[PDB]
């Protein structure tokens, strides 16, 4: 019935782990500020029309428990009819809140709704809330739990991807963040972190690393080489040995970060005079074998566009979080993406990945993108731990 | 109702208390030598704990003693094997009230001492551990230890529970769980299982008394209190909820699946899940899920298969079951052992080790002495790792006496060829040293295929000619092939039965046919991996469906070890054996597949090249052209196709062995066949594999047949079962 | 808004007290797989690979309960890869949530068939092991006038006016209305026992109930700094707050969980599924969060609003029993009828297992609603912070 609209997506700055700038500060005082950005956008918005705020957070124990979300609210002084509520699909928390939120409009139940993520990795890093499938020999036995960096490894392996062809992507998304910044592309959207007096704390993505040489990323040396290289292959019998390709320069960088996005139907932007930036076209969830884990997007993504009716060639922009960098070239492979309509402005390799945040920073990206273009349509996907996937198709309007 | 009875039998715990208020409760099970965890038992143990409840007032301590020579080991093993899943419910309240009998006695409010005068195994360590001290008596044949996941099952009377509690997760899986690893007094107290020893059984009681005197002097408070049921109690390494174990915690069960390599024992997967989980609670609700994890074995399959294999088939072998009834035992005083390569140093080893002398004879002086430096080198791994003493290691390799004489062979009666196996060559080998030796000598032949009838022409005393088969390395595999020539008199095969035990080495008796039992089985199972690679399948595959079905060594791999030219060899002699004797052949397809590798040059690691690749000695990895050659990834079965198509080839080929009199009993085809070729031990062997076959179609041996016909239609007739396997 | 979005199953295990409870020994992965495969043995030709989503509220995301507890449902269950899986944390209404999440995603039109629930083992994950900011953050604890759930009911009873006899006196009643419920086999086929990996029976019954509860025994439980100066410090025109709150007339701390099977009238006849109710309309509210528990009240008029009905259209009433206090107060406030509200007995009796009682009490209402042959019924759940969550249900 209804249609969702995006018509505000913002983030935080992406603050390295080691010695970086966001590491004193609490992830809620992230959230807050998106929130406080907000309302300097529209200070006249009625916030009792905001019927929902939804984060993403993957690891929510400590700063990032107790539903972080409501926190947000409260702290912020949002209304407390506003909801709140925090949910974990790993990878793609940030997007699902989106999804989510979206689909929340769309069934008419809902009018207006924030939605995001929040994931300071340096205070909480992954792993900190526990879980089954790690910390339970019975299910982790049964399942066959590899970590993510092996089956990125295993992607490689079996495509035929080499240490230099990962590394070869690196630099490319290494050089394309560095240029979306010179070129002012994160300008409006990257909302920087000031302390209680206002002092300056972060304004930039620290862990970019521009100045990158193909011959400086292949000096580093392979980070992910306990038996998780023979639980893997007991399922790929097929594969002799698993070729370690990735290393802490074509991984996802371990940062802080905090995304917010805006959703409401035409009604609800209309009765409080917000432009809408993009409409939220489909959404679709599936995935795939979780030994190798990273290659759930691709059916995601082919299940997103049977829903509207699209292919490939009517998508202007790809977006895939680039979580490794054998994902995203086994992904470009299988769909056949042209190299210039692939994370165009560099990804989570240069930038970094805060779990929780990731999939709504990335979103908001392809919106400032597509008007910058004057673009139409852009696709948002994500791989997932466990063996996940989510995808997201949006129309600029 | 809830109390130390189960739900008649004959008493089993003597009861004695002093003047002190010490009570000695003194375990003599009158149906047997050993003192051993029955129904008995329990209803003994339920009484003395209601007593020593009921007279608590007039109680100081308490004593765990046992009268015969051990302390006390194993279990009902007639009972638990016929264990079924609706009997799951009997098996929970068993052990449930074995563990409510001494959680009572380990909260007593008194301390309870344990005098280990013997073996304290599975069982009755989980006795010695409910105790507050263990004292150990430094004698020999002592061992402590819980060997419950040998049989397919688990420590299920507190012995997960408390072994965690006592060393933290970590170490008491890798340690004491997970192998059930047997220890000697020493190393008992070294690692924490025992408090202290003593030199005889005599001083146990009195220092047991002593302590439990001096305990209430020095420690009153504490005296009777574990260290989990005190206040401030931290587990060793941390709980799972502590942030330093929750950090390697998740490779607990990946390190687990890289070491049983995806076999399918669910044994060891129970001991961690139950050491885990028990570790994340209190010590009642632990013993509690130790026990669900424990009706989870018994009642299964595998449990079964190696209660068979590990307990009942191998004491039969020991008892004598295959060794010919009435002969007696005769001495061995020199052996004298022909050839000095692989086989003939290791036997030369593991003969000298037991006591034996040796004369270790080859062609050349300077071969023989190659060959005792197998012995010296052996000696040199077991001294840098300390487990024998300079001394006892001089005395070893002086028991061997290399030689190029054979005037050196004088004052032999037991004699071991290792010769090239080659007829004509080991008629004259043994032509020139049997005048030599004893004239009651055993002329014994270490031969693979070669029937022994045959062998046996080229001595005069052809009755105490005997093929004696071992396996290489001869210091580790732990099975004798004995086979029976049709002259070879039944006192010939008991003195090799005899010596085969003698050097710790168990043994089975095979009738002479070609290929005797073991080198015909592992050839299927071999074959059966060749054939699939000339079918197109991944070598990767086929060497990880060897390993996922529970070999020690990938099919391939072996292959390379076992020289392929050496197999072209055994196929010409096994079309010859039936063509020049009436018939025609049915060649199997891996023969056009050891005939291409021949053909380039890659006949195994012998010749430095094979299905793998070598460098430096060291294999290191498959021959990259092996894809190509054979369009491997044409054929893609399913693994568990691959897996048991191995398991089944070796499975039908021991069946005809038992068929044509080859073999005398399913307990000599599973023992040897997991002793002899590695045969999976949670099949229980490859008879056992029959009668527990547990798949999609079902359990049982009508189960097997019926997934022995769905090979043999997709992948040929080989696998149609004979037709003894049938109503 | 097209999609219609039916419920076709909702099952629950029953409620392990806290101390010595049966399920204290039971992971809380266990007691969700348990009702997956209750789900298969009702119907084993279900093609699984429809299932888009698993959708499971826990309050206390963390150890046994951490990284995605329903996206581990999923694997260890065998469930098709595809299935998703993903954990939300909305406090209290965590399992409505997951439910509405779960319609609203059916009625969105981009899923077919979601499982819905929530999970909660308060025996091994107890409340606050997760932290949270409004406890880490003194300067947000500060600001924001943190005040416990229970001194908001005690001061909830001492502005509304009910007595310690008031509150008690319903404490007694749903501890009768849910013995007799379990007597008259209402839950016959709705709880699912929790069993083994043998098969041997583990728990069968809600065992927090005390069915023999009486007027005078409630009279002499006790009552469970500065939380109260805090409260009175925003309800300044409060002298003293009266403690009527004890353990008898409170929630109970129990581990539990449930699972609702949603889907479209596609996926449903697709499948042979019969549709058991409707969701007819959902709505979030809130309100002070000193106070902390006054938010259904707004929740359920925004509902019925949504839904264009009114207090007397509804058949059957199902708010939470976090508090004996909150359920008097939102009786009082909409005047329901006393034989209208929690008509099977609540949380003080059978026990609140924080991320699976919206979900418990949802399939409560879709099994009575069938027996009395009634069509609407309402849930709702105040909120730890001052939040509201409501469904209407319709049945078919
Ligand atoms: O009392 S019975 O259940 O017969 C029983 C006794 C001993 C063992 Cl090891 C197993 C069962
Ligand atoms: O039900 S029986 O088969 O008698 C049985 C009971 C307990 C054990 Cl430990 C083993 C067998
Ligand atoms: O302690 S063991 O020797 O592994 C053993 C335990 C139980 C039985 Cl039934 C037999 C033997």
């Amino acid at each position: 019935s209804e249609e969702a609209f995006i018509y505000e997506a913002i983030r935080t700055p992406r603050g390295k782990q080691k010695n970086g700038s966001l590491h004193e500060v609490k992830p809620l005082s992230l959230v807050v500020g998106l929130i406080d950005e907000l309302r300097k956008r529209h200070p006249d918005l009625d916030e009792n029309l905001i019927s929902d705020v939804i984060l993403g957070c993957v690891s929510p124990v400590g700063d990032q428990g107790g539903d972080i979300a409501r926190a947000a609210v409260l702290a912020s002084g949002m209304p407390v009819t506003s909801g709140g509520v925090q949910l974990n699909r790993f990878c793609a928390s940030g997007l699902e809140a989106v999804n989510t939120a979206a689909q929340k409009v769309r069934s008419g139940w809902d009018d207006l709704v924030l939605a995001g993520g929040v994931e300071s990795m340096s205070r909480v890093p992954m792993g900190s809330d526990g879980g089954a499938m790690g910390l339970d020999p019975a299910t982790n036995y049964d399942v066959m739990f590899v970590p993510q960096s092996i089956g990125a490894d295993l992607i490689a392996t079996i495509e035929g991807f080499s240490r230099e062809d990962v590394d070869a992507y690196a630099l490319r998304s290494q050089q394309k963040a560095a240029e979306a910044w010179s070129g002012g592309y994160f300008a409006k959207s990257v909302v920087p972190v000031r302390d209680q007096n206002g002092l300056l704390i972060l304004d930039h993505d620290e862990h970019m690393r521009p100045d990158t040489t193909k011959e400086g990323l292949a000096k580093l040396k392979p980070a992910f080489e306990g038996g998780f290289d023979d639980v893997a292959l007991q399922k790929y019998h097929w594969v002799e040995k698993i070729n370690h390709v990735h290393t802490g320069g074509n991984s996802s960088g371990i940062v802080d970060g905090a995304a917010l996005v805006m959703i409401g139907s035409a009604a609800a932007g209309k009765l409080q005079g917000l432009t809408p930036r993009a409409r939220i076209v489909a959404t679709a969830t599936s995935g795939a074998d979780p030994v190798i884990m990273l290659t759930g997007p691709t059916p995601a993504t082919r299940k997103v566009l049977d829903r509207a009716g699209l292919t490939v060639d009517d998508i202007d922009l790809f977006e895939l979080n680039e979580a490794f960098a054998s994902v995203v070239l086994k992904f470009q492979k299988d769909l056949n993406i042209p190299d210039e309509k692939l994370n165009v402005n560099g990804g989570a390799i240069a930038m970094g990945h805060p779990l929780g945040a990731t999939g709504a920073m990335i979103l908001g990206t392809m919106v400032d993108e597509l008007e910058r273009r004057n673009a139409r349509r852009a696709l948002i996907t994500l791989c997932i731990g466990g063996g996940m996937g989510v995808a997201t198709i949006i129309e600029r309007v | 109702g809830s109390s130390h009875h189960h739900h008649m039998p004959d008493n089993t715990i003597q009861w004695d208390k002093d003047a002190d208020g010490i009570v000695t409760l003194t375990m003599d099970d009158p149906s047997g030598s050993t003192n051993v965890m029955n129904e008995a038992y329990i209803e003994s143990m339920g009484k003395a704990v209601d007593r020593l409840v009921a007279e608590k007032d007039s109680i100081t301590g308490v004593v765990v003693a046992s009268a015969k020579k051990t302390f006390f080991a194993g279990g009902d093993v007639k009972t638990m094997i016929q264990a079924r899943p609706e009997d799951a419910g009997d098996v929970f309240n068993t052990v449930e009230t074995i563990k409510r009998q001494l959680r009572t006695l380990e909260t007593l409010g008194k301390p309870v001492v344990a005098a280990i005068n013997g073996a304290a195994l599975g069982g009755g360590l989980e006795i010695a551990l409910a105790c507050h001290h263990r004292i150990a008596a430094d004698v020999k044949g002592s061992q402590l230890g819980l060997p419950e996941v040998t049989l397919g099952l688990l420590p299920g009377g507190g012995g997960v529970t408390r072994t965690v509690r006592m060393f933290g997760i970590q170490n008491a899986f890798v340690s004491v769980l997970a192998q059930g690893t047997r220890f000697k007094p020493a190393k008992a107290k070294e690692i924490g299982l025992v408090d202290e020893l003593v030199a005889t059984v005599e001083e146990l009681v009195p220092a047991a008394k002593a302590w439990i005197k001096e305990e209430l002097k020095a420690n009153p408070d504490g005296a009777g209190v574990q260290p989990w049921d005190k206040k401030g109690y931290k587990m060793p390494g941390g709980t799972p909820s502590s942030p330093g174990l929750a950090a390697i915690l998740p490779s607990f069960p990946s390190n687990l699946r890289k070491q049983l390599k995806g076999a399918p024992m669910p044994a060891p997967r129970a001991i961690l899940a139950a050491a885990v989980e028990g570790a994340q609670v209190d010590f009642d609700t632990a013993s509690r899920i130790e026990s669900r994890y424990f009706a989870s074995l018994v009642t299964g399959q595998v449990a079964k298969n190696m209660m068979q294999a590990f307990f009942f088939d191998l004491q039969a072998i020991n008892a004598g079951g295959s060794r010919p009834e009435g002969i007696g035992k005769t001495p061995i005083k020199r052996i004298g052992v022909l050839g000095a390569g692989m086989m003939g140093a290791g036997i030369a080893y593991v003969s000298a080790k037991a006591g034996y002398e040796v004369v270790l004879k080859d062609v050349s002086l300077e071969a023989a002495a190659k060959g005792k430096g197998y012995s010296e080198k052996l000696e040199a791994k077991a001294l840098e790792r300390g487990r024998t003493t300079q001394e006892r290691s001089d005395a070893l390799l002086a028991r061997i006496t290399p030689t190029a004489d054979a005037a050196d062979f004088k004052g032999v009666d037991f004699v071991i060829e290792a010769v090239f196996e080659n007829q004509e060559l080991k008629h004259k080998v043994f032509g020139e040293i049997e005048d030599i030796v004893e004239p009651n000598a055993i002329l014994g032949s270490n031969t693979s295929t070669l029937p022994i009838t045959g062998l046996a022409t080229g001595v005069k005393r052809q009755e105490d000619f005997i093929g004696i088969h071992f396996f290489s390395p001869v210091d580790k595999m732990p099975l004798v092939e004995i086979i029976k020539g049709e002259k070879t008199s039944d006192e010939a095969l008991a003195r090799v039965f005899d010596y085969t035990l003698a050097i710790g080495k168990t043994p089975i008796v095979v009738n002479d046919s070609r290929g005797f039992f073991t080198s015909r089985v592992i050839g299927t199972f071999v074959n059966e991996a060749l054939a699939m690679l000339g079918e197109g399948v991944e070598p990767a595959s086929i060497e990880q469906a060897g390993s996922q079905a529970g070999y020690p060594a990938p099919p391939l791999q072996l292959s390379d070890e076992l020289n392929l030219e050496l197999m072209h060899k055994i196929a010409v002699a096994t079309r010859k054996g039936v063509e020049d004797a009436g018939g025609t052949y049915q060649p199997h397809p891996a023969e056009a597949v050891v005939e291409k590798m021949i053909e380039l040059g890659r006949s195994g690691r012998l010749k430095g090249a094979g299905f793998y690749e070598y460098a430096d000695g060291k294999r290191s990895g498959l021959w990259p052209g092996l894809r190509e050659t054979f369009k491997s990834g044409s054929s893609q079965p399913p693994l568990q196709d691959m897996i048991d198509r191995m398991l089944f080839a070796e499975a039908l080929e021991t069946q005809k062995c038992l068929d044509e009199g080859v073999l005398t009993s399913t307990a000599d085809a599973n023992i040897g066949s997991i002793m002899g070729i590695g045969f999976p031990p949670w099949t229980g062997g490859s008879a056992q594999f029959i009668v527990g076959y547990s798949g999609p179609a079902g359990t049982g041996k009508a189960a097997f047949v019926a997934r022995a016909r769905e090979l043999a239609a997709a992948y040929g007739d080989r696998f149609l079962p004979p037709e003894s396997l049938l109503s």
